């Protein structure tokens, strides 16, 4: 399962998830602690806003 | 509560929106083709005429040839029915 | 005027004082405190618990061959991922003068 630019919900404006009609992966927070471990501020600005 | 999807596709006007977008156009021009995008109807058949786009353009600048210059643009949009 | 501080009480919280339930079900309600509270309010899912646009569900094999600055993606997942950059590139190259 891969995607570029689906659909994403009217509540928080999320994309829909598990595979429901061509949705995406959740990202963890363990994972945005290892990317603090990383120290790659800009990326999560990337990974919050773009 | 419910599962409350809250994904539907605006009637391609959404879809029209971003390929107006998506094709290279000047802030004024991008403001010509969003109001032209709004005047459209669920058919694809402009509600307004152009004189009355024109008049709601509120600008001497404005003239009649950019107007239609802006639509013909807009008329070879991305899906079928943009005439 | 009690009844009425009673669901106002139940409209914030209904897990402290009251239960509410829905037809045909006993679990009760969701107040304005519940999707803020717990697993399933506001807060959490804040923790970038948000879905992710461009990723998902791969299988891992063994490469023998590709070195460690290197990995495999399969094709069928690519041109997707990648699609508005093979965009760029065709309208950059002449090849599509429409999106």
């Amino acid at each position: 399962h891969a995607r570029s630019t689906g659909s994403y919900s009217l509540v928080t404006q999320q994309p829909l998830g598990g595979k429901a009609q061509f949705g995406g992966q959740r990202f963890g927070e363990m994972e945005v602690w290892a990317l603090e471990a990383y120290g790659a501020a800009y990326t999560l600005q990337e990974m919050l806003t773009v | 509560l419910p599962v409350y999807q809250g994904e539907t596709t605006q009637t391609l006007q959404d879809y029209l929106m971003w390929q107006v977008e998506l094709t290279p156009f000047t802030d004024t021009d991008r403001a010509i083709a969003t109001s032209i995008v709004d005047a459209v109807d669920d058919t694809g058949y402009l509600t307004i005429q152009i004189e009355d786009i024109v008049d709601s353009i509120g600008d001497d600048e404005i003239g009649l040839e950019e107007v239609e210059a802006v639509l013909k643009r807009i008329q070879r949009f991305d899906p079928v029915g943009v005439a | 005027k009690r009844m009425l501080q009673e669901a106002v009480d139940a409209l914030l919280d209904n897990g402290r004082r009251g239960r509410a339930i829905t037809g045909s079900n006993k679990r009760p309600l969701k107040s304005l405190a519940d999707m803020i509270k717990g697993k399933q309010g506001r807060f959490r899912q804040n923790l970038l618990g948000k879905r992710v646009d461009y990723s998902g569900r791969s299988v891992i094999t063994v490469g023998p061959y590709l070195r460690l600055h290197q990995c495999g993606l399969p094709k069928k997942m690519a041109l997707e991922l990648f699609k508005p950059f093979i965009y760029g590139k065709l309208e950059l190259r002449g090849l599509a003068t429409t999106i």
